[PDB]
């Protein structure tokens, strides 16, 4: 017990520090449809190297080996295509709405 | 095992190195504060606040003042949903930016979601429902929350301190529970009893009582007006005096026709003050109503048979306009309290000189035999009751009537428009037993046994009280402050155990 | 009169003369630890008493011996100040002489060894402050008096209630200081009941057989002795002639050959008489009349050697026989009478379940230690260590005293253990009070009350440890090694010192000090608790303890008492209250000797003033001083009434003493209902100190005892001329009079500057004196918070009219012109303590670098290299005050921010933002940063900057001392060289240094300047080893928590003037909350264009009866009017001939007044001053109930040129019109209590949440939602919303799904609830199955 | 009486607030005692909708539904 003698005892003030903040979770909704937005902007097999370089709406990420045998246009030439694809995006139309979000 | 289940029913085993037993299963289910089980004592909830209170005569009475940052504080999600569904900001993120940094664009947003948006307000002994009450937010520039003065007697809010907490309904459904259920305008009249809550309180009703009112002679005496307007005119520009009697044409209606208003127009014996007043008062209503002295309690049956007869509406607006014209005239009235005001019987100090004879007759009495003991204290007792009686008849005649005016002839007495005296009498504030002691002596006092003391306070509060009147007085006060503090509880728990049994 | 007195002086209305003046306030507090921690050579209270207890304490039999011999108390560690800004405790090293012997083995008792182990250390206990403070962690605290049951016996009734039978009841109950409780309690069976504490009831005569007194013993003690003779044969009686009182004649009475009377005749007091004279010894009865007579001893057959009838047993007509003819020729019965003398003893002996000593001792045994197997050395060892034992058992010097008192003793002094002569003698009072001689105490009756103090409590907890500390000494001499341990090994010191440091830390009755207000602290340290260790509770004494007694008058003051959950379990002390010698309450009075008052002071304690007739305060004598009338207003025994002229013994010593120091300072008080002057002193102490300390305009003539006993100012040690002012310090050069010869001297006062204190206000010394002033000794040389010159202003008084202004003062409300705002005189200056904790994490240690993820250069701009603000910069809400930051490594983000951060290269740190920043919304200026390290870790730059700098200052500080004090001490070498060997212009050329060589003629004044020299070299190595010490402390780390590296504190200084929301009020119970500010264009004025401050609400008045508000406002407006006069006679420069004259015009007034007057006065330069002062007002004294009068007022009001009524002409300042009928205007003192909006504001939309019910809790002091109660939802109920209650209850609160589907709706503009179900419910499912309950969720 | 009265509630749920929390458990838990709601109280416990007011179309409109096809 703590103070007043009332129900105010010590586990009442431990607060969740595991709990995420709402404030947070509407941007971890609104980030998902922003990126997808602007993955709809990049051509679709572009956009399909970058959602499968990244864990973007699929079950854990692939190597980019792995994109490679997928693709079945292999290695090196992958990394280029991610390069240049990051490259559309980089300079701002298309960055102006993703750079709001980096704090 | 039954130490885990419940503990207490056979050893009370105590926690590891501290001496205070250990909380079992049974007594996280019980808790504590009697019974109390976290949807009883209470639950904490977002979306809510709370402050000190102010008065703002300026709101209408489906309104109230809700300072600025608290606004934004409370409103924050929608103000973030707001501000990018204008597209003013890029994401959540940035909106929250925006809003902590206070940009100067947010401000009109917030105004944006907080039009037709209601706010519960509370307060802290809440014990019939109208003691929350939806309004309709106004942004102040201030920390602390305005409420209309008309709703302060449903709250039994004073202003010495008291705290309101505001909470903000959220859900489609809570707005229009709180617009449509709790919203002040549309309880106008108490659960307990048709008559209206809303009744004006003290200073409106001393400016309408003050308002209509009549001395004897005064500017515009008995000359003659076209109607209220010309009467208000007169009034305004110093011809006029607010109290004089005076015959005016008035148009009054009668709805007693069939759903519909007849009219009639006549020449009325009035004053300045009620045809000025006239002007307020909607429609149907006879004039009859605003001819009178205009007492809390009549005050109160112009509201209530307005809203029998035109609507509620009407009712509305109406206790508004006199809650204004209340404070304004009231505050043009120039009403003030002086150490003169208080006016002591001349003939006190002889009343109490007689009856202090009556105690050496009736102590000589019992110094001789004739009477015992017992009987004597009655006696005196008696003789010291009817003393305070007279001196309280007395100041009160003297206080009431005393105005001695001249209307063309030499004298003429009417009833005091000495200020305390109004205030007392319009029902305001102040009453007859108060009054009584701060002219008159006060009472006689009671020690905790209960066996009333003999040798009363003689001494009133405009005089002074010396120390033994004073010590004496203090158990008395004690006694009030602990026995009222007490009847409070007692009158949760009976309601507790109404709510209980309904 | 005094120096101060001179710049200002308040006039005095009031007759009565003071025939004593105020004491020291603080008196209680100080002495109370004065007696604690002190060495007394005897039993007396004190560390020695409590070690003269438990000690010596002997092993068990072993003959090992641990004795004690001396203590003392080490200088603190650290001093006040310095234990204020590191936030130790400023304390006191205990160190106490232990003797260890051991005795020879099979001894005549002698030693083989005794080691006596110097001074072994125990605990540190606490020291009070000079103004009977302690500082427990940096933090100033007050140890509330306590107010308790004094030890001793008492007498109750408790009439009523139990049985309604009547009948009452009557019990006696001894509660002793220590040990347990010892009761007595009757029965409706009138049979005789003891239980000790408050444990299981047995008959009362069980105890007395533990004491080892037969059935015959008891009967003996307790009843008188009828004798029976068989002489010749049938039947005489032994017959005192007092026995037949209250009797009817059971047969004929007859004896002498003359019948003295006859059967059915009730014997009055005629026969009692004839028989008397006639002196009738033996009479001769029937052998019928001993059939309910009871036997006293026992009877036995001496041939058959057989009991014939046992002790108390009722004899029969064949009973008589039986032992008659055995040849007994005495039969002794009882006396038993059931109106005079009771037979109840006999009774509680009928209900007796034992027999012999031992028998009684088990069942006591049995009693106390219930269902394990009683044994004889068991129940003896108990019974004997209960009441009887000098280790479990004291009354003491109070408890013995008012014991023997209250049993009609001589000794006024005894044993602290009971004997069994006192348990006899209380039970045989208890019968006393059954039989109808004697009365019962009441509780209440402060005789029966007892205060204690700082210095015995502690003195307790320190007693405990001593017997905590007893048991180990004795567990370890068990088994002890000869000459290996001494007086160390065993005693601890944790236990001692946490034993003391529990009870100052934590304890109800000690405290944080009300510091806000000089009123308030001397006012929280005069004070009285019934609660706590010791007391009751508020939950359990009703209302008869709390009432107000009339033996309060004089000692407890009767209106001031706090108006929560306990009401009068606290109240004050009274003015001119004392502690008695025992412990009591005594006030002063003056002596009335044959028919005159006598000067002497005369102090009663609450039983000494019983029976004395005590004149009143107000009366009147006159010349010689003898009574006026022929009877006056007095008070005798418990009542008041008029009194014969020459009857009364005693008279009131002032008209203040009855209230106390919070109510002595309310003007007009007489005309106050007491409710409201009970919360007008409640208040008065809640004002916040203002920027400007003002003065009261209408005041008592207590704000100055207030003001200087209270430690808030700097007051003069010794009386001389001021050197050197400075805001910083106050150097005075002292009389050679009040001056010591040796050390010369100069007195250096060093002036508290802008500190927190434990309100967050802000307290700071300015210098009331100038260059080269003349100083009185005890004079006011600078002023603390809320005082000026040498007064007490604890607020402002302003030009406030009475009159309803547009509703906006509608209920309490207070409306106030922007003139004040303006002005910045309502103004509050608030002193923040803000911390910063660098802790150790798993993850790593925190950093207080500068280097901080993701902040502007705008950020970082106000913070040095080293990561804290620099002193001075002033702040808002979200500047950083200091940087820190905490390893968090590893994020673990998700794809799209892996995308996002694939795009923009940045690099997310594995580190955190945990700096310090200024709460939201609070902003204000940085006036000091304190640097606390580990002791061992490296300071960083900052610290050293702070270090460096600190340790300059220091040098600088010391140095002025001691430049400062030897050009002190040589100035007066200088002038003791001039008698007996002066030269002028001679000595002042060489070197100062070579003074000391030069001699001079025999004389004494050699030896005065040996004086100087020894003292002059003192202090130059004092200052030596001061520099050294203050380095020391502070380079050295200071010792913190476990896990804390370091710890940065600043300290803001915010300043908040006054907005609508804050609370006003004024010394008279009348609240308000300001409402609008109004601008000075809008304010009502006066026909001299003069607006006015503040409007008030006149409809407050008549209800609650306060109407010395209203004549505090008119002598207020007067006394401005004697101020504006000289404002004017002033700024027409006219002489002093003129301002003279009206001054002293204004000094008189009328008629008999107390206050006399000047032109002893110097008639330019002392005059001027006191004009110059007056000229904002003319301060005005009203002592309580000897106060200013209507006429007075009135008169005083002709004087200042203004109307009689109070009332002037207004106009409403926006019309320009006048408002009909006169208002009220006039100057009322008024206090801003420190409510202040700013800090009742809350407001939360989504806050943190609990962790084992998931609630809102505000974890950042970012506030917790408001609490939703089970009114609030029956208000809920009422109306038809269900849907605002749903939401109330889970989506808002309790649900940990709904809340965020909420959020994101409201967000997202769709006002909807998806409640699910509220976390509360699911976890009391759990709750309930996690018994052998299975409660389930059915259907669909 | 009206604390007499007070001690009969069909709903245990109810009962465990206002009551002696530990009695009414057990007591209900014995008879295997099936609470319905179906009251104020009991609906505020539980955290739904007040069958009364605004809820009164909602608790109805199921309660219907109750014991039915
Ligand atoms: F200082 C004063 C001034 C006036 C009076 C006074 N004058 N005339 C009558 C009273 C009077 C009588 C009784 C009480 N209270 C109860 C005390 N009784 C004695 C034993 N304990 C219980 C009952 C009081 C008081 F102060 F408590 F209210 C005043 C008394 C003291
Ligand atoms: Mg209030």
């Amino acid at each position: 017990p703590i103070g007043d003698d009332e129900d105010s005892h010590l586990g009442d003030f431990i607060e969740d520090t595991t709990l995420e903040l709402p404030l947070d979770s509407a941007t971890t909704e609104s980030l998902r449809a922003a990126t997808h937005d602007v993955l709809a902007g990049l051509t679709a097999r572009e956009a399909k190297v970058l959602r499968m370089r990244f864990g973007i709406d699929m079950n854990t990420d692939y190597t980019l080996e792995e994109v490679g045998k997928q693709f079945d246009v292999t290695r090196e030439r992958i990394r280029q295509i991610e390069a240049k694809a990051l490259r559309k995006l980089r300079h701002p139309s298309r960055s102006e709405v993703l750079r709001s979000f980096l704090d | 095992v039954d130490a885990l289940l419940d503990n207490g029913r056979r050893g009370r085993a105590i926690t590891g190195s501290n001496k205070r037993p250990l909380k079992s299963l049974a007594d996280m289910i019980k808790g504590k504060q009697g019974r109390f089980r976290q949807n009883l004592l209470g639950k904490r909830v977002d979306y809510s606040g709370r402050s000190v209170i102010t008065v703002g005569p300026y709101l209408r009475l489906h309104q109230c003042g809700l300072p600025k940052k608290m606004a934004l504080e409370l409103f924050k999600p929608f103000i973030y949903g707001k501000l990018e569904l204008r597209g003013l900001a890029t994401t959540i993120k940035a909106a929250k930016k925006m809003v902590e940094r206070e940009e100067a664009v947010v401000w009109d947003i917030l105004d944006e979601v907080i039009r037709e948006h209601p706010v519960l307000l509370n307060r802290a002994p809440t014990l019939h429902r109208l003691g929350i009450q939806a309004f309709e937010p106004v942004l102040i520039e201030g920390k602390a929350i305005q409420l209309h003065p008309l709703v302060c007697a449903a709250y039994n809010a004073d202003f010495d301190g008291d705290q309101m907490a505001v909470h903000v309904p959220l859900t489609l459904e809570a707005q229009l529970e709180a617009r449509a259920l709790m919203m002040s305008t549309n309880n106008i009249l108490s659960p307990a009893n048709g008559e209206p809550i809303i009744v004006p309180s003290q200073d409106v009703v001393l400016g309408l009582y003050y308002m209509t009112r009549d001395c004897v002679n005064a500017k515009g005496e008995g000359m003659v007006l076209t109607g209220p307007k010309e009467a208000e005119r007169l009034y305004r520009s110093g011809l006029a005096s607010l109290h004089a009697r005076v015959k005016v044409r008035i148009t009054e209606y009668e709805k007693d026709a069939n759903g519909e208003l007849v009219a009639k127009t006549s020449l009325k014996d009035t004053t300045v003050g009620r045809a000025i007043l006239w002007m307020i008062v909607p429609k149907g209503l006879p004039y009859s109503i605003v001819n009178q002295a205009l007492g809390k309690k009549a005050i109160s049956k112009m509201l209530n048979t307005c809203y029998r007869i035109l609507g509620l509406k009407p009712t509305v607006i109406f206790a508004d306009q006199i809650m204004y014209t209340g404070f304004a005239y009231a505050a043009r009235s120039g009403a003030s309290v002086g150490i003169d005001d208080m006016v002591i019987p001349e003939k006190k100090h002889e009343i109490i000189s007689e009856a202090e004879a009556e105690v050496a007759e009736i102590q000589e009495q019992f110094q001789s035999g004739l009477v015992t003991a017992g009987e004597r204290y009655n006696k005196v007792i008696d003789i010291w009751a009817a003393a305070n009686d007279r001196v309280s008849k007395a100041m009160m005649d003297n206080l009431q009537t005393e105005t001695v005016i001249n209307r063309d002839g030499q004298e003429e007495k009417q009833v005091s428009f000495n200020s305390i005296y109004m205030m007392a009498d319009s029902g305001a504030r102040g009453s007859a037993a108060q009054i009584r002691q701060l002219a008159g002596m006060r009472g006689l006092m009671a020690k905790p046994d209960g066996s009333i003391i003999e040798t009363p306070i003689t001494a009133n509060f405009r005089e002074g009280l010396n120390v033994l009147q004073y010590f004496i007085s203090t158990h008395g006060a004690r006694k009030g402050l602990a026995d009222t503090a007490l009847k409070t509880a007692n009158s949760g728990y009976l309601t507790r155990r109404l709510v209980d049994v309904a | 009169y005094s120096y101060t007195e001179k710049k200002r002086i308040r006039k005095d209305f009031g007759k009565r003369p003071q025939v004593l003046d105020v004491p020291y306030l603080l008196s209680i507090q100080l002495d109370s630890f004065q007696k604690f921690i002190e060495q007394d050579p005897e039993g007396q209270y004190g560390l020695e008493a409590a070690f003269r207890s438990v000690f010596p304490i002997q092993s068990y039999s072993g003959n090992s011996e641990l004795q004690y011999v001396s203590y003392r108390l080490g200088e603190p560690v650290f001093d006040v100040q310095e234990c204020q800004i590191r936030g130790v405790t400023y304390s006191a090293p205990l160190r106490v002489k232990l003797r260890l012997v051991i005795y020879e083995r099979e001894a005549p008792e002698g030693t083989v060894k005794d080691i006596k182990e110097q001074e072994v250390y125990m605990g540190e206990i606490p020291l009070m402050t000079d103004n009977g403070t302690f500082v427990i962690n940096g933090t100033e605290r007050v140890i509330v008096s306590q107010l308790h049951r004094s030890p001793g016996v008492f007498f109750d009734s408790d009439k009523g209630k139990t049985h309604s039978s009547g009948k009452v009841l009557y019990n006696a109950r001894i509660i002793p200081y220590r040990g347990s409780w010892l009761d007595f309690e009757f029965d409706p069976k009138d049979n005789l009941f003891v239980r000790i504490d408050r444990r299981r009831k047995l008959p009362a005569t069980i105890i007395l057989r533990a004491l080892n007194y037969t059935t015959e013993q008891i009967l003996d003690l307790f009843f008188e002795k009828v004798i029976f003779e068989i002489r010749d044969n049938k039947l005489q009686m032994e017959l005192v002639p007092e026995r037949l009182r209250g009797e009817t004649a059971s047969f004929d009475i007859e004896a002498n050959g003359k019948v003295y009377v006859e059967k059915g005749r009730r014997i009055t007091a005629r026969h009692i008489r004839q028989l008397e004279k006639d002196d009738v010894k033996l009479i001769e009865v029937p052998v019928e009349y001993i059939a309910g007579k009871v036997v006293a001893k026992d009877y036995i057959d001496e041939s058959t050697g057989e009991l014939i009838c046992a002790a108390n047993m009722e004899l029969s007509l064949d009973l008589l026989a039986k032992l008659s003819q055995s040849g007994h020729k005495r039969i002794e019965t009882l006396f038993t009478n059931d109106l005079d003398h009771g037979p109840y003893i006999s009774e509680t002996l009928r209900v007796d379940p034992t027999n012999d000593r031992l028998s009684a001792l088990v069942e006591i045994y049995r009693m106390m230690r219930p269902g394990e197997p009683p044994t004889r050395e068991a129940a003896e060892s108990l019974f004997e260590n209960l009441f009887f034992s000098e280790d479990r058992y004291d009354l003491s010097a109070v408890g013995r005293m008012k014991f023997n008192r209250s049993l009609l003793r001589e000794e006024i002094e005894g044993s602290g253990i009971l004997s069994k002569d006192d348990i006899i003698d209380v039970m045989k009072k208890l019968i006393d009070i059954r039989n109808g001689k004697g009365e019962v105490d009441d509780i209440d009756h402060l005789g029966n009350r007892r205060i204690r103090s700082v210095g015995e409590m502690a003195e307790n907890q320190f007693r405990v440890g001593l017997v905590r500390v007893e048991r180990a000494v004795k567990e370890r001499l068990s088994l002890g090694d000869l000459d290996t341990l001494m007086p160390q090994d065993m005693i601890n010191a944790k236990p001692i010192s946490a034993a003391v440091k529990e009870f100052f830390g934590s304890s109800q009755l000690s405290q944080f000090m009300d510091q806000n207000n000089p009123l308030s602290e001397i006012t929280h340290k005069r004070r009285i608790s019934a609660l706590g260790p010791g007391g009751l509770t508020r939950e359990r004494a009703g209302f008869e303890v709390r009432d107000v007694h009339p033996t309060h008058y004089g000692r407890v003051c009767p209106i001031e008492t706090p108006e929560g959950p306990n009401i009068g379990l606290i109240n004050s002390l009274s003015v001119y209250a004392q502690t008695n010698e025992y412990g009591f309450l005594e006030t002063p009075y003056r002596k009335v000797t044959d028919g005159v008052v006598t000067d002497e002071i005369h102090y009663l304690s609450a039983i000494e003033e019983g029976n004395y007739v005590i004149a009143q305060a107000n009366s009147n004598l006159d010349e010689e001083g003898h009574f006026v009338e022929d009877l006056v207003t007095c008070r005798s025994k418990g009542e008041s009434s008029l009194f014969s002229r020459d009857q009364v013994d005693y008279m009131d010593v002032s008209t203040q003493q009855v209230v106390s120091v919070g109510a002595s300072l309310i003007p007009f008080l007489e005309h106050d209902d007491a409710n409201r002057a009970l919360m007008g002193a409640n208040m008065q102490r809640q004002a916040v100190p203002t920027l400007r300390a003002d003065k009261p305009l209408v005041g008592t003539g207590m704000e100055r005892a207030v003001a200087v006993d209270s430690g808030v100012t700097a007051v003069a040690k010794r009386g001389g001329v001021v050197q050197y002012v400075d805001a910083s310090r106050i150097v005075i050069k002292v009389n050679e009079d009040e001056m010591y010869p040796g050390e010369a001297g100069i007195d250096i006062y060093n002036l508290t500057k802008y500190t927190r204190s434990n309100q967050n206000t802000c307290i700071n010394q300015m210098p009331c004196v100038s260059l080269g002033e003349p100083v009185e000794r005890g004079d006011v040389l600078a002023d603390g918070p809320s005082t000026d010159l040498g007064e007490l202003a604890l607020g402002q008084n302003m030009r406030v009219a009475f009159m309803p202004w547009n509703g906006y003062n509608f209920e309490d409300s207070i409306l106030v012109s922007e003139r004040v705002v303006q002005e910045d005189r309502f103004t509050t200056i608030h002193i923040q303590e803000l911390a910063c904790v660098s802790r150790d994490t798993k993850l790593g240690p925190e950093e207080i670098t500068a280097d901080i993820p993701n902040v502007g250069e705008a950020a970082l701009s106000k913070l040095d290299e080293s990561g804290i603000v620099y002193i001075g910069a002033e702040v808002t809400g979200g500047d950083i005050l200091v940087g820190k930051v905490t390893p968090k490594g590893e994020t673990q983000l998700t794809p799209e921010e892996k995308l996002l951060r694939a795009i923009f290269g940045e690099k997310a740190s594995d580190v955190k933002d945990s700096s310090l920043r200024v709460p939201n919304g609070v902003s204000g200026t940085v006036i000091d940063v304190q640097v606390f390290t580990r002791d061992g870790v490296e300071k960083d730059k900052r610290a050293l900057e702070i270090e460096e700098m600190q340790l300059k200052q220091a040098k600088k500080d010391l140095s002025e001392e001691l430049q400062i004090l030897e050009a002190g001490l040589f100035s007066r070498i200088r002038a003791v060289l001039v008698a007996g060997g002066v030269e002028a212009e001679k000595l002042d050329k060489l070197p100062r240094d070579r003074w000391l060589e030069l001699g001079l003629t025999d004389e004494e004044k050699q030896n005065q300047l040996e004086q100087l020299a020894e003292q002059y070299d003192e202090l130059k190595h004092e200052f030596e080893k001061k520099l050294e010490a203050k380095r020391r402390k502070i380079t050295q780390g200071d010792d913190l928590a476990p896990g804390v590296l370091k710890i940065v504190k600043v300290y803001l200084a915010v300043k908040r003037r006054i907005q609508p929301g804050d609370k006003m009020a004024g010394r008279h119970g009348n609240k308000g909350v300001i409402s609008k500010i109004n601008p000075i264009e809008d304010m009502p004025y006066d026909e001299n264009g003069t607006p006015v401050d503040i409007v008030l609400n006149p409809l407050g008045v008549p209800s609650r009866m306060n109407i010395g508000q209203i004549l505090e406002t008119h002598l207020g407006m007067a006394a401005k009017g004697i101020g504006d006069k000289i404002n004017a006679m002033l700024k027409q420069q006219q002489e002093v001939a003129k301002l003279r004259e009206f001054i002293q015009r204004a000094y008189d007034l009328g008629a008999d007044v107390r206050q006399k007057v000047d032109l002893s006065t110097f008639s330019d330069e002392e005059v001027m001053r006191l004009a110059e002062n007056l000229r904002k007002g003319m301060p005005i004294a009203t002592p309580v109930f000897d106060g200013a009068k209507e006429a007075e007022i009135k008169e005083l009001l002709k004087l200042g040129d203004l109307p009689t009524s109070g009332q002037i002409r207004l106009y409403d300042g926006r019309t320009g019109e006048q408002f009909e009928r006169p208002v009220t205007v006039g100057y009322m003192y008024m206090l801003k209590l420190n409510h202040l909006v700013d800090d009742k504001m809350h407001a939360r939309s989504t806050g943190s949440y609990s962790l084992v019910t998931q609630q809102p809790l505000g974890g950042k002091a970012q506030f917790g939602g408001q609490r939703f109660g089970e009114m609030e939802v029956w208000a809920l109920e009422a109306y038809g919303a269900a849907y605002t209650l749903q939401e109330m209850l889970t989506v808002k609160s309790d649900d940990v799904n709904g809340r965020t589907k909420m959020y994101k709706n409201i967000v997202d503009g769709n006002h909807q609830m998806e409640p699910g179900m509220p976390e509360s419910f699911n976890v009391l499912l759990k709750e309930i199955r996690s018994l052998g309950i299975n409660i389930e969720l059915e259907d669909e | 009486g009206i604390t007499k009265a007070s001690l009969a509630t069909e709903s245990f749920i109810s009962a465990a607030s206002f009551q002696e929390t530990t009695r009414v458990l057990t007591e209900a838990a014995v008879a295997g005692k099936r609470d319905e709601l179906r009251g104020l109280k009991e609906n505020v416990i539980v955290g739904r909708l007040i069958p009364a007011g605004t809820g009164y179309a909602y608790h109805q409109d199921r309660m219907r539904r109750r014991a039915a096809g």
